[PDB]
């Protein structure tokens, strides 16, 4: 029952003895639900090393991804150049999706379309919707330009997307001027991170490869740097805060962070802000470009060293202390500007909240996954904190990927401890954390159940999950800070300091039992 | 408003290229309380013109998203390459009772991850070990369906063979369900097609079996994902009209109560869209006949309470009332506070194929008029239903796109709006009050009588929250 | 460095008639390489010597992805210094081929086979039922395309069908028609009649291949006929399909003709 | 006992059976300690509603107040100006607290000096120690100014601080153009808030009483701003950031930012940043001055409308989203310089925030305490969420405030269910939580305890600590962040909309028993 002026919802409502009872006798009549006690017992299977060794030893099946396709992390690419339009080529559903999730991550308006390619599309190929669709969509949202992507559908079928795009020019559906880039984005391939590289990549051409015999190095003095993939708003203010406050010449290409967050003003817009093409057509006259995150960007590099010939610089992502400096001494190295007593002092800063911080962070065990470049970036940051990345999990990581992790690994005597694992799922971290306990785990909401999964064992073997990577749905407007740079690692780490001082307040919080390390203080 | 929405959908319609300018006009039309059908008023169910925002889905969000997904003790492999599956993790709001990972396992996602050689050397090899991998890392999955994705469509893998072969070895059900994404128009075709895998598959397997025993009150709850609890929110009072509730498909399903469905006296069908296809399998292989039901508000539910109760004996009928006798005075009380917060104010919908035409009741009962509404993959036979609970005036939509729904929205200029994510932020931002009708906006059941409580107020905090007042700012 | 995709109705002699005018291309010391695109993997078989070696495909399976392969596990040197590489693909009713026509290509491209040595490059392409076996015609791929056909109604039904599949890439992109080659079949009156059809389509009949029984005698012992037996009589038509194609140029847009103007040549 | 590679702290330690055994022995044997029964009882009692009303009818004993004496707030005004040193007239201890307690929250240094009054000072008066002090601490620590401060000690006794600092100038100990500003600082009235005025006010005469002559009103057509006893370092840079990026001329009279945050990178700087006397000498040619916290620099105001003649504006603390662009609009009023459309935007993405997170705050009840300027600021932004404000302290408040703080709460119905509470101690409001419960509690370290208390009851019944404010000494680093003006808003949404996120997680993730109502995304 409801009373009015005490309204229960999904949760106090269903725990009433009345609605209980209902429950029971649903199990107990219908449901020819195993007994408690096997099922415990199932569970007390899983969460044993026999379990574990069994898990691993999996080849076919996979539970729980810490992956998406490509055509996903192509439309975050095109949301970055002004007035775009992310353009998938095939199935409508999976516009439907890749919409829906940015949504529930960053919560605002995602923009994206699609031919809408029927059952016929597959059977005769899809010419007729890429070349009505380029049509209707450029007439009804009117773009500045078009991206096409594609999903299984057209890559099977191999729909030439180039072809299929000029035959639409020279047959009279768009202004054979108008910009439409593209990129074949075979979502059974790779993965989101790899989307970005094609659709970039795509676009780096349509401006640059006719026209780059009119171009020279560094004829504009500026820097170029390359995102990739990246969700977190707070990063990409951040850098261009960085090279902006040095007096450093730059240009980011394909820049989300005006349109992942118009204004709630009255007047809704479906674009702002972003790379100008006339920005992404001059590129090549920069000086150098830079590639923020490098390891989903490989396509990228060899055509900005190929056709651009840009001597592009060996740098890690930007996370932490270290890479950080590294960063910005190599920006300082090209574009000629100091590093600005301003960046200096900001430097200064942050290690002085590690030395004040130190003592709850050192000897920390973590266990963490996400991105390759994420998780190459973040366990180094943990190991100049001083804890121990134990497992460290990147399930769309590679080979070349996993020994680079390894190494950096090698290096501090804070990391011996740890593991990699790569085209490894969510369910085997699940076990992971098992076998081996952490202290925490640092990862996506998905994480959020091997969290519960640990606590129905036992309140101390519970693993709590601090959140940090994509997605983040569980939790609101996290989407806006920052982990990149300085800036964004003085949030990283007070987020764990204050993460471990959480828990030891509940740990301690037992009147007359655990209450005398309450420290008001720490 | 009479000849405007004219003025208004032909000048909407007014940028559309003559390719698709003919084909929406026919999508958009103005509701006349009295026609029994739109094949003369309006049309649904056509495929969808290119790139223009649509929210439609596929035949997969119809087959793992809505039908399947939702049975807690079977593992639906999401067959096919890896972004269907994690998308829809967890998306639906499908809630259910068990140990996830044990007993359960519907919050999580299982995908058999295709590769570049899976692709090119097609699969069925992949899918059998991996139909494997289950019943050795998850014992007590009780069958496993396999809804398959792109990919398996056009490499033609007979993922209907394997599912007979390793499972006829296994001994347990897998219901090889063909939900290719470019199959049918909207997520429409996924319904039917589940429909038909279940009376295949799982359905008519418990046949020759009488060791159960019909009560003239047994019955099904067909049609009610239970999102947020919506099933349970019905379930109970139908129990608490001494009817007995023996199986729900699709929340906080069963397989065995799915199994248990042709043995009952009646099929309650809340959702018509996705289960009355199975419905008639259901009436006509075994001969049981089910009726159309509606739990959103007072008026509706009170109202249907009683036409499932005369459809048995008066037994159940004096017993009925007794129900409604007492949660009379609670949503009484709902009413005498929020109908004065809600009254007068106006709201406008759009949904997939059931929502748009059954919220209106729990409408009536707030005071907010309903000057608009819209699916995404209904038929006619679907409108043919809307048209009464409608107004005159009203614009109606199917299949409605960013550029259609935004300029309506913008013109119409409703107080209250309901429809998904996709949408949610639109319309937040020109400061027009959303409330998400998909996911409930993550809030309580909304179906029966302990429902509509929450929905009464959920409609105050959202609509005359504190938030709206600041949108412009001073300076302006 | 040329790219020429060789397109026709299967059984007709992709295959001999390529990898016999790059046996003769090799003779003339060119750097050439076979990209076989078709599922048999017969396209390299007589210039390397064998039933067939590793394939893209078949060899990026054994290291879990394509992306973990490495060209030199697939491109093999054999007569003349002529490179060979296979795309492979699946068996008789399973799987997509048209998709290893793409990964297979995707990847010579992709780790650089075309960037520092060759002078042509020939696509042996099968089947051309769906959109991966039209691959070899994109932007990038192939710029000429020789046709093969013979004086059978359905041997030129295909080389009319298989053109006007062309003029989808061919307006759109650069990709052309240079040529039909004919295999004699030895019907009647089979020399002008495709003459007659490479007109009514807009191209020329780049020469005209004899059916000598000295291709089955190379065929079975596992080698070209430039290889086999340099003087024999077919040896040098071989030679002069060869010379034709490399001074030819022309190269156009085809024009398909329809089954009533097609049976109307034959009748 | 503690084995090597597995050391266990303070807490694990004690929890060993070895040592459990041990503290039994010790109570049961020479404690003399009452039956559980009666504790239990006892505590059973104190956390009722009979209880309460005891409470409050409470007029002499004081228990764990939420104020803090005069001293400690003029010392933070200090800290402020350019080069200057905390100088407190009195006892030697109390500088030893006023430091070891800014310490633990901003956890940076904390230079301030003292004379040491010893016994004689008491009976003798304090003259030499003001005399030598001003002297060795000139000579040692070689500052340009030194605003004298006083303990109890000094507040009794009299000791007049301006004759003794003169003689000290007469008598030759310190350059008598050394500045040298003073305010008694009698710790036993008013409270720190105070403390800061009285210190201000002090230094806004020393530079200004007696050239009053020559200054003309606007003459350097900048805006003054008196930031007042503010503790987050954030909300100094961010009111910097606004009216800099509002090209408005401006001297933000009272700045500790840098010396707060010096940099550890190997020099120490017992100095830096500050406002310069020169700025604070020049200070009446403003065009107006602006108090940031009115209700604690009510001596401030006085002096600046009465001496420098300035119009000082009607504005409340800049909290909450009304209260920014009042305070941005009036700012606009007199600089000249417009809203930027880059403030109008930030305003815009954070109503974006409050539509987009309104469902999860929307009526939750809480309860707070803090300064009079921050819960009347806090409450404010609370109902403009739309979260009922049921239970609102303020130890150190007064009449006048209070009743501003309710009609502010008159106007909304969100607050039409909250009382107001002044000169009550925390010990009051631990009764509050208890007999009408919040959700949360918003304030310092302190509110640890009645968490604490709330939880012993039951586990249903305790109340999470939301810590905004000052002190926050279990937790790292939030000194940085800011709760002024949209910005630090930004933040103060998103840390309850995720406090309250993280509870329903907790509350819900009971395996097979809460966890179904464990949405994935919320
Ligand atoms: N010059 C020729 N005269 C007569 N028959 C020939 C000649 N050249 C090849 N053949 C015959 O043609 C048959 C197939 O030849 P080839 O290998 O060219 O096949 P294909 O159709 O091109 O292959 P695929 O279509 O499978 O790629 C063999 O039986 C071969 O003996
Ligand atoms: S949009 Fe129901 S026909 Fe289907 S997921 Fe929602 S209005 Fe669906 S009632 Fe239903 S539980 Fe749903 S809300 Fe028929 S199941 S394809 Mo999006
Ligand atoms: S209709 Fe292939 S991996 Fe899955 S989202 Fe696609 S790009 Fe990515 Fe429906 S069955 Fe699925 S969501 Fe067919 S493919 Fe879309
Ligand atoms: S017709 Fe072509 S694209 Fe289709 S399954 Fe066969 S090989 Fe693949
Ligand atoms: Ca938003
Ligand atoms: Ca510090
Ligand atoms: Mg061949």
């Amino acid at each position: 029952s409801q009373q009015v002026d005490k309204i229960k919802a999904s949760y106090p409502l269903f725990l009433d003895q009345d609605y209980k009872d209902m429950l029971a006798k649903k199990r107990d009549g219908f449901e020819e639900k195993y007994p408690q006690d096997k099922i415990d017992e199932v569970f007390q299977w899983t969460t044993t090393k026999e379990y574990q060794e069994l898990n691993f030893q999996r080849e076919a099946l996979t539970v729980n991804p810490a992956k998406a396709c490509q055509p996903l992390g192509a439309v975050l690419c095109a949301l970055g150049f002004e007035k775009t339009m992310p353009y998938v080529h095939g199935s409508q559903g999976c516009v439907a999706y890749f919409r829906s999730y940015f949504n529930r991550h960053f919560r605002e308006p995602v923009s994206c379309v699609s031919d809408s390619m029927t059952e016929d599309a597959a059977v005769f190929g899809g010419q007729q919707n890429m070349k009505d669709g380029l049509q209707n969509c450029k007439a009804t949202y009117k773009p500045d330009m078009i991206a096409v992507s594609t999903t299984c559908m057209a890559e099977v079928i191999g729909d030439d997307l180039n072809a299929f795009i000029n035959n639409s020019k020279k047959e009279g559906f768009i202004p054979d001027e108008f910009p439409v880039p593209f990129a074949h984005t075979p979502s059974f391939v790779g993965s989101h991170v790899t989307g970005w590289d094609n659709m970039f990549e795509g676009i780096a051409r349509y401006f640059t490869l006719k026209s780059m015999d009119d171009k020279v190095v560094g004829s504009n003095k500026k820097i170029n740097i390359v995102p990739g993939f990246e969700t977190y708003l707070g990063n990409f203010r951040v850098i261009k805060r960085m090279l902006s406050e040095m007096g450093v010449g730059y240009s980011l290409l394909s820049d989300p962070e005006e349109v992942l967050d118009t204004p709630a003003d009255g007047q809704f817009r479906m674009y702002a802000g972003g790379t100008t093409q006339e920005e992404m057509k001059d590129a090549p006259n920069a000086l150098n470009t830079v590639l923020l995150q490098p390891w989903h960007l490989e396509k990228t590099k060899k055509f900005v060293e190929g056709t651009w010939k840009h001597e592009v610089p060996k740098l890690n992502i930007p996370m932490g202390l270290d890479w950080t400096d590294e960063f910005l001494m190599k920006v300082s190295e090209i574009s000629g500007q100091p590093i600005p007593a301003s960046l200096t002092k900001e430097r200064g800063r942050l290690v002085d909240m590690m030395t004040d911080s130190h003592t709850w962070l050192h000897g920390k065990r973590f266990a963490l996954w996400g991105d390759p470049d994420f998780v190459m970036g973040l366990v180094k940051f943990l190991l100049e904190l001083g804890c121990e990345p134990v497992h460290i999990l990147c399930h769309n990581g590679n080979k070349r990927w996993k020994k680079a992790v390894d190494a950096i690994l090698a290096a501090s005597p804070y990391g011996k401890n740890a593991t990699v694992y790569i085209g490894k799922d969510l369910w085997h971290l699940r076990s992971l954390v098992f076998t081996d306990k952490p202290d925490f785990m640092i990862g996506n909401s998905y994480g959020k159940f091997i969290q519960r999964d640990t606590l129905h064992k036992g309140k101390e073997f519970e693993v709590p999950l601090i959140r940090i990577g994509f997605p983040i749905f569980d939790r609101h407007h996290l989407h806006r800070s920052t982990t990149l740079g300085y800036e964004g690692a003085m949030q990283i780490l007070t987020t764990l300091v204050n993460s471990i001082l959480e828990r030891l307040d509940e740990e301690t919080r037992g009147m007359q039992a655990t209450d005398y390390n309450h420290d008001l203080v720490r | 408003s009479r000849e405007e929405v004219e003025s208004l959908i032909q000048e909407v319609l007014e940028v559309y290229p003559e390719k698709a300018r003919k084909d929406r006009n026919k999508h958009l039309a103005v509701n006349d309380p009295a026609v029994t059908q739109s094949k003369k008023c309006i049309i649904s169910n056509k495929k969808s013109q290119p790139g223009l925002m649509t929210i439609r889905g596929c035949a997969y969000a119809g087959s793992k998203g809505v039908v399947w997904g939702p049975i807690k003790d079977m593992i639906h492999i999401s067959h096919g390459p890896v972004g269907c599956g994690q998308y829809s993790r967890a998306g639906r709001r499908n809630y259910y009772i068990g140990t996830t990972g044990v007993n359960a396992f519907v919050t999580m996602n299982f995908t058999s991850d295709f590769q570049e050689k899976d692709i090119v050397f097609g699969g069925d090899k992949k899918l059998a070990k991996l139909i494997d991998e289950v019943e050795t890392l998850f014992p007590l999955n009780k069958g496993i369906s396999v809804q398959s994705e792109c990919p398996i469509g056009l490499i033609g893998d007979d993922i209907e063979s394997v599912s007979k072969v390793k499972g006829a070895e296994l001994s347990k059900t897998i219901v090889p369900v063909r939900c290719e994404g470019f199959r049918g128009v909207s997520q429409s075709l996924g319904h039917h097609i589940a429909n038909d895998a279940v009376r295949d598959w799982v359905l008519g397997k418990r046949d020759e079996d009488t060791t159960f025993a019909s009560t003239p009150y047994d019955v099904a709850i067909i049609g009610d994902y239970n999102i947020g609890g919506d099933a349970w929110s019905s379930r109970i009072l139908l129990e608490e009209m001494g009817l007995r509730c023996v199986a729900q498909w699709s929340g906080d399903g069963s397989i065995s109560e799915i199994e248990l469905t042709p043995k009952v006296k009646l099929n309650l069908v809340h959702c018509y869209r996705s289960m009355n296809y199975i419905s008639r399998h259901m009436e006509e292989k075994y001969g049981i006949p089910w009726m159309e039901y509606n739990f959103f508000g007072p008026t509706k539910t009170i109202e249907s309470l009683r036409a499932i109760a005369a459809k048995f004996d008066e037994s159940i009928q004096k017993k009925c009332e007794e129900v409604i006798a007492k949660y009379k005075p609670e949503w009484e009380a709902v009413v005498a506070k929020y109908r004065p917060r809600l009254e007068g104010k106006r709201v406008m919908l759009y949904i997939g194929g059931l929502r748009p035409r059954h919220v209106i009741g729990a409408y009536e009962d707030l005071g907010m008029e309903v000057v608009g509404t819209g699916y995404e993959f209904a038929h006619n036979d679907d409108y043919d239903r809307t048209m009464k609970e409608m107004g005159d005036s009203t614009l109606l939509y199917d299949d409605v796109t960013g550029y259609e729904f935004e300029e309506f929205v913008k013109r119409i200029k409703p107080d209250l709006i309901g429809s998904g994510i996709k949408e949610k932020f639109i319309f937040q931002k020109m400061g027009i009050p959303f409330r998400e009708m998909h996911s409930w906006d993550y809030s309580g059941p909304y179906h029966g009588f302990d429902g509509f409580a929450i929905f009464a107020r959920d409609m105050d905090m959202t609509l005359n929250n504190p938030c709206w007042k600041k949108l412009q700012a001073p300076w302006e | 460095m040329r790219q020429c995709a060789i397109y026709g109705k299967g059984g007709i002699g992709k295959s001999t008639t390529t990898q016999n005018l790059v046996a003769a291309l090799a003779e003339m010391g060119k750097k050439v390489m076979i990209v076989g695109c078709d599922p048999k993997a017969d396209s390299t078989r007589l210039i390397l010597h064998s039933k067939a070696q590793n394939t893209i495909m078949e060899m990026a399976a054994e290291a879990g992805t394509v992306e973990d392969l490495e060209l030199e596990d697939v491109l093999k040197a054999g007569y003349g210094g002529v490179k060979c590489v296979e795309s492979g693909g699946p068996e008789p009713g399973v799987g997509c081929a048209g998709r290893g026509v793409i990964t297979a290509i995707n990847f010579l491209e992709e780790e650089g086979a075309y960037e520092d040595d060759l002078d042509f490059v020939f696509y042996d392409v099968g089947d051309v039922v769906c959109g991966g076996f039209a691959m070899p015609i994109r932007e990038n791929k192939a710029q000429e395309i020789y046709i093969v056909c013979s004086g059978e109604m359905m041997a030129m039904y295909a080389a009319n069908n298989i053109s006007k599949g062309i003029v989808k890439y061919a307006n759109s992109g650069s990709v052309r028609l240079g040529g039909l080659i004919c295999n004699s079949r030895n019907t009647d009156r089979e020399d002008e009649l495709i003459i007659a059809l490479a007109n009514k389509l807009g191209t020329q009949m780049i020469h005209f291949v004899p059916r000598d029984n000295v291709v089955q005698r190379a065929e079975i012992r596992r080698m070209t006929v430039i290889e086999y037996d340099p003087k024999a009589k077919q040896a040098d038509e071989y030679r002069a399909l060869a010379r034709k194609v490399v001074d030819n140029k022309l190269l156009v847009i085809p024009n398909p003709i329809t089954m009533d103007e097609l049976e109307e040549l034959l009748m």
